[PDB]
C-alpha cells in the first residue's frame, strides 16, 4: 500500500483558486470551466 | 436663590470612526457656582456634539449582479440533440460587481448547471391558449392609458421524462425544456403567433410627484 | 483595543444595594458607548442597562428599571451602576461592556469588547 505518485512530463498541474479569487474578473471563467467540467465528468464520461 | 453656571469644558473626543463620519463630543459641568436652595438650573445644554470628518470612503460589500443568460443545451465535442429524447446540460454566469475598499466578495456559486431538453427551433404542434390576464394601463401618466391581453400559440411540449437519473453518484437530475419552439396552429383571425386586444382605462388619475406632494 | 476593569461586586443581603464600577482605558473612553451585562448561574448573559457617550442617554431592562441606575464620568474614565433593592434573582456575574458608537446620544445593545466580569451575589 505504499504507492507514490511521481510528478513527471506527462502530469499535468493547474491551481484551482479559492471562492474569494474567483470574483476577479481574470480567475472569473476559470472557475466557471473547471467547475464545468467537473460536473461534466461525473456525469457524461467520455464519448470516444 | 443661588444662580448657577457652566464650568470648564474637558478635552474634546477624538474621532471614533476610520471612515467616514463621526461624532465628537465634549463635557462640561455645572460644579463651580451650583445652584443652591433653587435657582435655575445652569442656563444651557452640558454636551456639545460636532461632526468630525476622516474624509476616507469605507468598505463597501459587492453584490450579485443578475444571471446572465442559460449556455445551449448542447453536447461538448458532439453535435445538437434538438428534436430529441436526449438530455443536455447548459450553464449560467454571474458578476459580482460594486466590492470596493477591502469590502467581503460575494458569497455564493458564481455559476450555475441545470439539465434540459432542447426545442429550439423545433416544429411542435400547437393549441391556442385561453385569454392572458389583463396587462398594465400603458402609458401610465401619459395619453389616454390602455391595457392588453393575448391568446398565443402554446407548443404541446412532447412528453418526455421530467426527471433523468444518471449513476456515477446516483444524481438524479429534475430536467426542463429550453428554446424557442416554431409552435404550429390554425389561424385564428389572420394570426399564427400572437392575437391580442387593447381595451382604454377608464377614470385614469393624474400623477402628482411624491416630493411636489408632500410640500 | 481598550480594556475595561469592573470592581465593586461582593456578597449583600436581600434589599440591601451595591455600586459597580467601571474602569476603561484612558486615551479612547469617550469614543465608546458602554453598559453593564450579567450572566446568572445556568441561564445566558442578559442586558442589564446602556449609556450613550454623552451620559445623557440612558436604556435599561424591564427588570431592573426604577431599581439600577447607570451613570457615567466623563472626567474619570468611568461608569457606574448602583444597583438598589437587590433580590436573590440579581446574583451574576456582572460584566462591563465598550462599542463603538457614531452618535454621543446613541445607546447601543451590541458590544464587540467584553471585561472580565465582577460577581455580585445576593442572598435572602
Ligand atoms: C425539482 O422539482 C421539484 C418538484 O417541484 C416542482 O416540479 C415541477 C416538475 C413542477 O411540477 C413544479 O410546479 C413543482 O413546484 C422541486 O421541489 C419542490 O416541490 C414542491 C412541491 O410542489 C414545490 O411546492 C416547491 O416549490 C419545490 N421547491 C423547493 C422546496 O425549493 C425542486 O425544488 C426542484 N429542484 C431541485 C434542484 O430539486
Ligand atoms: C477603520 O478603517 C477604515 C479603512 C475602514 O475599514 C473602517 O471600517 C468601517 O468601520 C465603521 C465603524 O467604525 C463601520 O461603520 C463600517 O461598516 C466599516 O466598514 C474601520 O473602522
Ligand atoms: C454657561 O454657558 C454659557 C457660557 O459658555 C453662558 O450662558 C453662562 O456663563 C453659563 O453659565
Ligand atoms: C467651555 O468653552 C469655552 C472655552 O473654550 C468657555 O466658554 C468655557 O470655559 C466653557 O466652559
Ligand atoms: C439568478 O437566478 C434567479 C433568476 O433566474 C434569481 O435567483 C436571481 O435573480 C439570480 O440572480
Ligand atoms: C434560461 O432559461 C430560459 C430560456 O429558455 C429563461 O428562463 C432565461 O432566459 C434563462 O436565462
Ligand atoms: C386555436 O384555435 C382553435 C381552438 O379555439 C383550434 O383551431 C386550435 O386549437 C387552434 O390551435
Ligand atoms: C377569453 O374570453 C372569454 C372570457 O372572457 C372566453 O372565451 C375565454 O376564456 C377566452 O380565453
Ligand atoms: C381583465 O379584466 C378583468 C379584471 O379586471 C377580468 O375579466 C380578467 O382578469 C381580465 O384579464
Ligand atoms: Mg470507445
Amino acid at each position: 500500500p505504499n504507492l507514490s505518485y511521481i510528478i513527471g512530463k506527462d502530469t499535468w498541474v493547474e491551481h484551482w483558486p479559492e471562492e474569494d479569487e474567483c470574483q476577479d474578473e481574470e480567475n472569473q471563467k476559470q472557475c466557471q470551466d473547471l467547475g464545468a467540467f467537473t460536473e461534466s465528468m461525473v456525469v457524461f464520461g467520455c464519448p470516444n | 436663590g443661588v444662580a448657577g453656571g457652566w464650568g470648564p469644558w474637558g478635552p474634546v473626543s477624538p474621532c471614533p470612526v476610520t471612515c467616514g463620519l463621526g461624532q465628537t463630543m465634549e463635557q462640561r459641568t455645572c460644579n463651580h457656582p451650583v445652584p443652591q436652595h433653587g435657582g435655575p438650573f445652569c442656563a444651557g445644554d452640558a454636551t456639545r456634539t460636532h461632526i468630525c470628518n476622516t474624509a476616507v470612503p469605507c468598505p463597501v460589500d459587492g453584490e450579485w449582479d443578475s444571471w446572465g443568460e442559460w449556455s445551449p443545451c448542447i453536447r461538448r465535442n458532439m453535435k445538437s440533440i434538438s428534436c430529441q429524447e436526449i438530455p443536455g446540460q447548459q450553464s449560467r454566469g454571474r458578476t459580482c460587481r460594486g466590492r470596493k475598499f477591502d469590502g467581503h466578495r460575494c458569497a455564493g456559486q458564481q455559476q450555475d448547471i441545470r439539465h434540459c431538453y432542447s426545442i429550439q427551433h423545433c416544429p411542435l404542434k400547437g393549441s391556442w391558449s385561453e385569454w392572458s390576464t389583463w396587462g398594465l394601463c400603458m402609458p401610465p401618466c401619459g395619453p389616454n392609458p390602455t391595457r392588453a391581453r393575448q391568446r398565443l400559440c402554446t407548443p404541446l411540449l412532447p412528453k418526455y421524462p421530467p426527471t433523468v437519473s444518471m449513476v456515477e453518484g446516483q444524481g438524479e437530475k429534475n430536467v426542463t425544456f429550453w428554446g424557442r419552439p416554431l409552435p404550429r396552429c390554425e389561424e385564428l383571425q389572420g394570426q399564427k403567433l400572437v392575437v391580442e386586444e387593447k381595451r382604454p382605462c377608464l377614470h385614469v388619475p393624474a400623477c402628482k410627484d411624491p416630493e411636489e406632494e408632500e410640500l | 483595543q481598550v480594556q475595561l476593569v469592573e470592581s465593586g461586586g461582593g456578597l449583600v443581603q436581600a434589599g440591601g444595594s451595591l455600586r459597580l464600577s467601571c474602569a476603561a482605558s484612558e486615551r479612547t473612553f469617550t469614543i465608546y458607548a458602554m453598559g453593564w451585562f450579567r450572566q446568572a448561574p445556568g441561564k445566558e448573559r442578559e442586558f442589564v442597562a446602556a449609556i450613550s457617550r454623552s451620559g445623557e442617554n440612558t436604556d435599561y431592562a424591564d427588570s431592573v428599571k426604577g431599581r439600577f441606575t447607570i451613570s457615567r464620568d466623563n472626567n474619570k474614565n468611568t461608569i457606574s451602576l448602583q444597583m438598589n433593592s437587590l433580590k436573590p434573582e440579581d446574583t451574576a456575574v456582572y460584566y462591563c461592556a465598550a462599542g463603538r458608537a457614531i452618535l454621543v446620544h446613541t445607546t447601543k445593545k451590541e458590544y464587540d469588547h467584553w471585561g472580565q466580569g465582577t460577581q455580585v451575589t445576593v442572598s435572602s
